[PDB]
RNA sequence: CGCAAGACGGACCAGAGCGAAAGCAUUUGCCAAGAAUGUUUUCAUUAAUCAAGAACGAAAGUCGGAGGUUCGAAGACGAUCAGAUACCGUCGUAGUUCCGACCAUAAACGAUGCCGACUGGCGAUGCGGCGGCGUUAUUCCCAUGACCCGCCGGGCAGCUUCCGGGAAACCAAAGUCUUUGGGUUCCGGGGGGAGUAUGGUUGCAAAGCUGAAACUUAAAGGAAUUGACGGAAGGGCACCACC
């Protein structure tokens, strides 16, 4: 048997998803016709062989992303979670306070408010 | 084969002693102090030829013998005391040891508190063999 | 020196084992007490499920 | 070895040359 | 070690750490301390580093010990540093 | 050419260490370059296990240990797979292997 | 000895445990019934039973097993005594390990009575539980210092006592139990036993003694 | 179950310790010795390395006594093989052990003289000292011990890197070297003949120390690279391989 489609096999069906996305569905006997419309496979065999990778992969995509393809539609939504995230208005922050030893490293530097203290268990850790 | 005058609910128990060299295996059995003794098998019994003498059915072979009889007296349950040849020497029990010892339990027979013993000296003499060892 | 025959019950395949990897690692049930079990070594085709037969079940045999 | 065994024949052909030597005188 | 330390003018602090031969002038770690005994009353001054049984001069049978360093006192109450 | 950085032994700062007797090859090696191993292994079998827990006489019965030290001369820890010959420049891990 | 059948000239026989044990039946044993000469009751004393303990007190460790030998017959029952306790291999085996230092003593002392014994002793430092070497060893000094108080210990309990007392010590273990408590302020010190007893002398008879021990 | 004998001190036991090196492990006591550390003690150049000379020196081996358990040169057999005077097996003399005299060698190795100076980082580890929050033990203490966090000496080592060096493997010394000179002792000069002959000397002996030449030869050798091979290891494969 084997079934282990080469890398010529492996590129084509990489190429062809880039471009047209949109055509190649989800069966197999309409992208054996669109593969055959696009791009020129001087094959039968070939052909086949390539449009039955084409629905491999297009099950994978209609998942998460897969790092070979950069498809438009899929890099907005990353692009939009790059923009900014669901998460908050405000900042984390600046009201949030700390332990010594820093209050003495602010007051060589002149520091006076929003800070708490604790001095921790007294053996370095266990 | 009178045993003991009584038989039903209690167990008359009893002493092991496997001896589990290479070359051969001793399945002894006694009464509880050691001295008086009672039916002895040995691998070397069961078997005829000598490269035989210790594996695992020799010794299956003799730990059966060695319940039939011990049923046949008194004794119901067993004290299981270990040897490998020890002094100088190998101190891992041989092939027959993990053998008889399941073919007892599976044959009738109940087992007790079961213990390790090999004499183990404190820097011995010197082992045979020569500086160089036996190579092979 | 008499012992019955045992029916075993094949659960699981091992591996090939022996020299020329001839005979064949097995685990098997027993078919009164299903809680049993052994290894054994075979020498047809075993597959799964089918019902050996065991002249002694006492042994277990380990390697080739 | 042959260092070992080459100084152990010519040790011995040594002894041997000495006493026939100093037998004679 | 930056490739640019100044030898002339160590570190008040670090100067004080390394052995007492390999600091840029020679300088005992030990010092001299007016140990004061309860009962008895007199001042009599000690070595740290003593490494022998001394006494008060009156109502004590000891008043600090050797050991492999600095003396340990028994009950000694001031013991100031002498500083000169 | 040298091949090790400590001579294939332990011995730093000694003249001398009393030698041991290899536990198959009754060979004579040094204490510190024999190869040690502790075994600790049930004295029943695991396949036994379940068998002699079942005709105990006793109801809670955990089964002894055999406690064993062994030591190998070199050319019989390496007829027994103890120990294997290494890439040269993986010779130089001193971690254990993996459990 | 081939001569016929010769398990149908046996007789079986109990085998008692002295009063401070609970469970007072060790077992049986077997005996060639009275011969020509060869009386049985003499070849029934003399014989050592090694008993775990757990099938003494039926409440502690199963380790710590004692010896007991026969000294007389009176119908049937062998009555027993005390003869020395060891432990059992895999305990002792399990105990010594790697990156300790393992302190032992021994000492030789006379009960009351003549009963001379020759005790044993073993400890094991304690890795501090809030350590992080990988080591705990002793120096050589504190060892000694450690010996000297397992020794004196370990004399003044036995020195002070009849056997009976002494053995009543024996079977809870509050020899090393005291130790470990005394030998704390030198070196921690996590495992304390009393690994081996052995009888060396052992006075006369005096049957009245030994009748004391089984009422 | 008990008695006797001689040797051996396991597990803890470590890239730990001590000693000038060879070497050194059950408990307790006696005898002198020592490194490191601490010091606001003392003398004030007393030092480094060393022909001559001198102490110790594994195992084997020699001589005279005592002893003789295990192991075992030589030897007697049984196997294996073409043969087997060998590897393997059973037995066994000298020996192996102790006391007193000899012997002076070893891959006696870190294959690396000793003394002193300087040049990176990091963690650990054995000894001593100093500083410090807790925890823990004893009398509730303080003192002291076990632990935890740092620092200082000198010690056995380890990791790390384009300090630098080297023919390279590799080395924090085997560095600071054509930019060559801190002090001093032993010792090498292509390969063999040869640590042989001879003379001297030491030894009861076995032997050690010192030690040539004739003659013969174009290479012998070191580190590293690519193959080929292995009765070396890990994966995988073929009815011209097997089952
Ligand atoms: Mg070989
Ligand atoms: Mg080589
Ligand atoms: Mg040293
Ligand atoms: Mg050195
Ligand atoms: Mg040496
Ligand atoms: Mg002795
Ligand atoms: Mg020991
Ligand atoms: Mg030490
Ligand atoms: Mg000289
Ligand atoms: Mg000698
Ligand atoms: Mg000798
Ligand atoms: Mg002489
Ligand atoms: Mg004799
Ligand atoms: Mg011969
Ligand atoms: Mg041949
Ligand atoms: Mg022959
Ligand atoms: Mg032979
Ligand atoms: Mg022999
Ligand atoms: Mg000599
Ligand atoms: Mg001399
Ligand atoms: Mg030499
Ligand atoms: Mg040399
Ligand atoms: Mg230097
Ligand atoms: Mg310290
Ligand atoms: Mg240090
Ligand atoms: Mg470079
Ligand atoms: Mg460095
Ligand atoms: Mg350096
Ligand atoms: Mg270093
Ligand atoms: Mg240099
Ligand atoms: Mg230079
Ligand atoms: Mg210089
Ligand atoms: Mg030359
Ligand atoms: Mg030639
Ligand atoms: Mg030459
Ligand atoms: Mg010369
Ligand atoms: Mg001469
Ligand atoms: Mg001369
Ligand atoms: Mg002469
Ligand atoms: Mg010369
Ligand atoms: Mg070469
Ligand atoms: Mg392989
Ligand atoms: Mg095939
Ligand atoms: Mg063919
Ligand atoms: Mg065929």
């Amino acid at each position: 048997m084997g079934r282990v489609r080469t890398k010529t096999v492996k590129k084509a069906a990489r190429v062809i998803i880039e471009k047209y996305y949109t055509r190649l569905g989800n069966d197999f006997h309409t992208n054996k016709r669109v593969c055959e419309e696009i791009a020129i496979i001087p094959s039968k065999k070939l052909r086949n062989k390539i449009a039955g990778y084409v629905t491999h992969l297009m099950k994978r995509i209609q998942r998460g992303p897969v790092r070979g393809i950069s498809i438009k539609l899929q890099e907005e939504e990353r692009e939009r979670r790059d923009n900014y995230v669901p998460e908050v208005s405000a900042l984390d922050q600046e009201i949030i306070e700390v332990d010594p030893d820093t209050k003495e490293m602010l007051k060589l530097l002149d520091f006076g408010s929003l800070s708490n203290l604790q001095v921790t268990q007294p053996t370095v850790g266990m | 084969s009178l045993g003991p005058q009584v038989a039903e609910g209690e167990n008359v128990f009893g002493v092991c002693h496997i001896f589990a060299s290479f070359n051969d295996t001793f399945v002894h059995v006694t009464d509880l102090s050691g001295k008086e003794t009672i039916c002895r098998v040995t691998g070397g019994m069961k078997v005829k030829a000598d490269r035989d003498e210790s594996s695992p059915y020799a010794a299956m072979l003799a730990a059966q013998d060695v319940a039939q009889r011990c049923k046949e007296l008194g004794i119901t349950a067993l004290h299981i005391k270990l040897r490998a040849t020890g002094g100088n020497r190998t101190k891992t029990p041989g092939p027959g040891a993990q053998s008889a010892l399941r073919a007892l339990a599976r044959s009738g027979m109940k087992i007790g508190r079961i213990e390790d013993v090999t004499p183990i000296p404190s820097d011995s003499t010197r082992r045979k063999g020569g500086r160089r060892g036996r190579r092979l | 020196r008499v012992q019955p025959i045992k029916l075993a019950r094949v659960t699981k395949v091992l591996g090939r084992t022996g020299s020329q990897g001839q005979c064949t690692q097995v685990r098997v049930e027993f078919m009164d007490d299903t809680s049993r079990s052994i290894i054994r070594n075979v020498k047809g085709p075993v597959r799964e499920g089918d019902v050996l037969t065991l002249l002694e079940s006492e042994r277990e045999a380990r390697r080739l | 070895m042959r260092a070992k065994w080459r100084k152990k024949r010519m040790r011995r052909l040594k002894r041997k040359r000495r006493k026939m030597r100093q037998r004679s005188k | 070690m930056p490739l640019a330390k100044d030898l002339l003018h160590p570190s008040p602090e670090e100067e004080k750490r390394k052995h007492k031969k390999k600091r840029l002038v020679q300088s005992p770690n030990s010092y001299f301390m007016d140990v004061k005994c309860p009962g008895c009353y007199k001042i009599t001054t000690v070595f740290s580093h003593a490494q022998t049984v001394v006494l008060c001069v009156g109502c004590s049978t000891v008043l600090c010990q050797p050991t492999g360093g600095k003396a340990r006192l028994t009950e000694g109450c001031s013991f100031r540093r002498k500083q000169h | 050419t040298k091949k090790r950085r400590n001579n294939g032994r332990a011995k730093k700062g000694r003249g001398h260490v009393q030698p041991i007797r290899c536990t198959n090859c009754a060979c004579c090696v040094p204490k510190d370059k024999a190869i040690k191993k502790f075994v600790i292994r049930n004295i029943v079998e695991a396949a036994a296990v379940r068998d002699i827990s079942e005709v105990s006489v006793f109801d809670a019965y955990v089964l002894p240990k055999l406690y064993v030290k062994l030591h190998y001369c070199v050319s019989c820890a390496i007829h027994s797979k103890v120990v294997r010959n290494r890439s040269r420049e993986a010779r130089k891990d001193r971690t254990p292997p993996p459990r | 000895k081939k001569v016929v059948d010769p398990f149908s000239k046996k007789d079986w026989y109990d085998v008692k445990a002295p009063a401070m044990f609970n469970i007072r039946n060790i077992g049986k044993t077997l005996v060639t019934r009275t011969q020509g000469t060869k009386i049985a009751s003499d070849g029934l004393k003399g014989r050592v039973f090694e008993v775990s303990l757990a099938d003494l007190q039926n409440d502690e460790v199963a380790f710590r097993k004692f010896k007991l030998i026969t000294e007389d017959v009176q119908g049937k029952n062998c009555l027993t005594n005390f003869h020395g306790m060891d432990l059992t291999r895999d305990k002792m085996c399990s105990m010594v390990k790697k990156w300790q230092t393992m302190i032992e003593a021994h000492v030789d002392v006379k009960t009351t009575d003549g009963y001379l014994l020759h005790l044993f002793c073993v400890g094991f430092t304690k890795k501090c539980n809030n350590q992080i070497r990988k080591t705990s060893y002793a120096q050589h000094q504190q060892v000694r210092q450690i010996r000297k108080k397992m020794m004196e210990i370990m004399t003044r309990e036995v020195q002070t006592n009849d056997l009976k007392e002494v053995v009543n010590k024996l079977i809870p273990d509050s020899i090393g139990k005291d130790i470990e408590k005394a030998c704390q302020s030198i070196y921690p010190l996590h495992d304390v036993f009393v690994r081996k007893v052995k009888m060396l002398k052992k006075p006369k008879f005096e049957l009245g003694k030994l009748m004391e021990l089984h009422g």
